[PDB]
């Protein structure tokens, strides 16, 4: 037998489930998100970081022109200069005046500290969730890690555990990201090949040890001037150090639900978004059988003064009668309130207690014991602490929301002007007929 | 590296919002952001003592 | 091809794009053998059948 | 002068175009496809034997 239910994909939240295999007493279940790892798939576009303009020491000739051989170096941009008849420490390097010629070569590699700083560009596709899920159900109980699509299962001992698709899709990253440092920003950058000067991306390479390096800088060359050697040039500050300037915030302070983003790999993590459909084909060797589990003649429900609020702000009373000791499943069937306890040790006859937390201010959910029902009723007051250091244990709904006095005041509005309305469409009728009848 | 720990902030919870009183003698990165369907995150950077 | 990447070549700068189609032969799974690639829906990473 | 046309993404057909400008004689300009190389971006899910 495989029971199915959605999960709040809430981390650390241990939402509850009550399994009903009805040859078999029921059963309590816990389905914890202990964590999720949300992975987006992604490829390095190109590594970048402050590029370094080496410039080689010029080559000169002393009778002659020198051709600009192109080279696959990185935003190759030599030219060649006339007049140059350059001095060195010595002094005048070259034989003529005019008729010596000087070509100025300079390009572009990382910086030796790039190795460290570099920020690798990703780009995002549709990211996978995986969860880690500690279950427990009875006194047997087991942890395991599955992969939320909906089709793998990622069973872990006996327990066919099969997770997703999400409810809703989300993913914390644009479709174009950037690493640094650890860091991480969503960010448009230039695709391969795309790069331009003063930006991010001005320099790139599939990774930072390889050859395949490009770049577009602006570098320019300036016909040598001063008397001593020299090779003045100017070129758009690096494109790399200018982002990292105006990098902005880093999406790990800036993703929504609260995503922990990671690095190496790309993740998220911890996130709380949407539900997760579940189903477990728990071994029935867990299941007790009906009547050699407890089971109780009758419970009735009193519930205690009860504070809605995400923490175990309620209690109640659970007095019972029933056939054998034993420990009964305890469980909310209703999906506005969640008990704290799930199991309890029960005696022939006597009063069980129960923490529980709802969000509704009425506290007409169904708990249900050895699977027996009582539905309980009363009013929840209002939490006196607006803040607490823990997520809502549970959500709320508009047909829970309103309270069951102002739900009565509401509906009895509505029900005079209905009734109003209707008492003005019964005289209308009742006088026509009066008149007529005698017309 | 070790980095510093300005002295926790004190919190005051309100209605729908918290206070934070912070202290810093240096500059100090403060960033908040919602954990719901919009982060709405936002970043400051305090300095001295301010709530 | 994006509409802005300089393909400068000695004295001639150009800027190429973007296509007039958003076609592409690879289907979004495609997998590679021996050279030989095939469009197919594998399971993705983690999901073993 | 930032010349523009079109061109038939076709490789190996030389598409003939000419530009004029005019201080200028028109200038035969003959753009052709020699190579393409749609490639797109790809990550390794996994290996399978």
């Amino acid at each position: 037998f495989e029971h199915a239910t959605t999960v709040p994909n809430v981390p650390g939240i241990p939402y509850k489930a009550l399994v009903e295999r009805a040859g078999y007493a029921p059963l309590n279940l816990e389905i914890t998100v202990v964590s999720s790892e949300l992975t987006p798939s992604t490829n390095k576009e190109y590594v970048t970081c402050r590029f370094h303009t080496v410039i080689p020491s010029p080559q000169v000739k002393c009778c002659g022109s020198l051709e600009c051989k192109a080279s696959s170096k990185a935003d190759y941009t030599c030219r060649v200069f006339g007049g140059v008849y350059p001095f060195m420490w010595g002094g005048a390097q070259c034989f003529c005046d005019s008729e010596n010629t000087q070509l100025s070569e300079a390009y572009v590699e990382f910086a030796p500290d790039c190795t460290i700083d570099h920020a690798v560009a990703l780009k995002v596709h549709t990211a996978a969730l995986k969860v880690g899920l500690r279950i427990v159900y009875g006194n047997t109980t087991a942890h395991l890690d599955t992969f939320v699509n909906g089709v793998t299962p990622g069973s872990s001992r006996d327990l066919k555990v099969i997770a997703g698709p999400i409810s809703a899709a989300f993913s914390p990253f644009d479709h174009k990201v950037v690493i640094r440092k650890g860091l991480v920003y969503n960010y448009d950058f230039p695709e391969y090949g795309a790069m331009k000067p003063g930006a991010f991306g001005d320099i790139q390479a599939s990774s930072l040890d390889a050859t395949d390096i490009v770049a577009r800088t602006d570098i320019r060359l300036l016909k040598p001037s001063v008397k001593n050697i020299h090779v003045p040039y100017t070129q758009a500050v690096s494109g790399y150090e200018m982002w990292k300037n105006n990098s902005g915030r880093p999406l790990q302070e800036t993703a929504p639900f609260g995503c922990k983003i990671e690095v190496e790999p790309l993740r998220a993590s911890n996130c709380a978004y949407g539900h997760i459909p579940i189903s477990i084909d728990i071994p029935d060797a867990a299941f007790v059988r009906s009547s050699e589990s407890p089971t109780i003649l009758e419970v009735s429900c009193t519930v205690a003064d009860c504070i809605y609020s995400a923490d175990f702000g309620g209690s109640l009373t659970l007095q019972y009668k029933a056939d054998r000791e034993g420990h009964c499943p305890v469980h909310s069937h209703s999906t506005t309130a969640v008990l704290k306890e799930a199991t309890t040790h029960v005696t022939a006859v006597g009063s069980i207690t129960l923490h529980f937390s709802t969000s509704s201010p009425q506290a007409n959910f169904i708990v249900s014991l050895c699977g027996k029902k009582t539905t309980c009723n009363a009013e929840c007051k209002p939490p006196a602490d607006h803040i607490i250091g823990e997520p809502h244990k549970v959500d709320q709904e508009f047909q829970a929301a309103v309270s069951k006095t102002s739900w009565n005041w509401l509906l009895a509005l509505f029900g005079g002007a209905s009734s109003l309305i209707v008492v003005g469409l019964i005289v209308l009728v009742c006088s026509s007929m009066l008149i007529n009848t005698r017309r | 590296c070790p980095v510093p720990l300005a002295h926790t902030p004190t919190v005051t919870k309100w209605f729908k919002g918290i206070t934070l009183h912070l202290t810093a003698t240096r500059p100090t990165l403060l960033t908040t952001r919602k954990l719901g369907l919009r982060a709405d995150a936002t970043a400051e950077w305090i300095t001295g003592t301010t709530s």
